[PDB]
């Protein structure tokens, strides 16, 4: 409702300047993820983005301005090119 | 490689793109593609949009490890042509 890939996502380690995010390793094969982050209410793409390979289940975001509300969103791509699967988002105040 | 395409504007600064796009004759959603001063050998898309004045919004074209491109991680493409075709 509507369900996403990955299904669950949480911050498992914080410093004031950076975050380690972790998500449930999905059942279906993912070639790669794309991960955005930016101040809650940034437009349009959501802020800075980077790629992580499909085998990985963790990502580290750094260089964050401390005590600031960030939206962090993960997009899973199950083929080389095309539409991502339904993304998952979390908000975190550093 | 991109030089033949009309939408690619070679040797065009970010500020020059603002002037080019804001100049008269450009309807809303007028766009171009430029070399990114923003980030080394990659490209950017500049577009005419209105912000509650009229303005030029710049979007970074980000690269994938497989060589493809994306502006938004919701959709990725093999090349720019495919990206440009889609966003038109």
């Amino acid at each position: 409702s509507v369900s996403s890939v990955p299904t669950k996502l949480e911050v498992v380690a914080a410093t004031p300047t950076s975050l380690l995010i972790s998500w449930d390793a999905p059942a279906v094969t993912v070639v790669y993820y794309l991960i955005t982050y930016g101040e809650t209410g940034s437009p349009w793409p959501g802020g800075q983005a980077f790629e992580v390979p499909g085998s990985k289940s963790t990502a580290t975001i750094s260089g964050l301005k401390p005590g600031v509300d960030y939206t962090i969103t993960v997009y899973a791509h199950r083929s080389s090119y095309g539409y991502s699967e339904n993304p998952i988002s979390i908000n975190y105040r550093t | 490689s991109l030089e033949p395409e009309p939408w690619f504007f070679k040797n065009l600064s970010r500020k020059d793109a603002e002037r080019q796009l804001l100049a008269p004759g450009n309807t809303h959603g007028s766009f171009l593609i430029r070399e990114s001063e923003s980030t080394a050998g990659s490209f950017s898309l500049s577009v005419r949009d209105f912000d509650q004045g009229e303005v030029v919004k710049h979007y970074k074209i980000r690269n994938l490890d497989n060589g493809g491109f994306y502006i938004s991680p919701r959709i990725t493409f093999p090349g720019l042509h495919e990206l440009v075709r889609h966003y038109t």
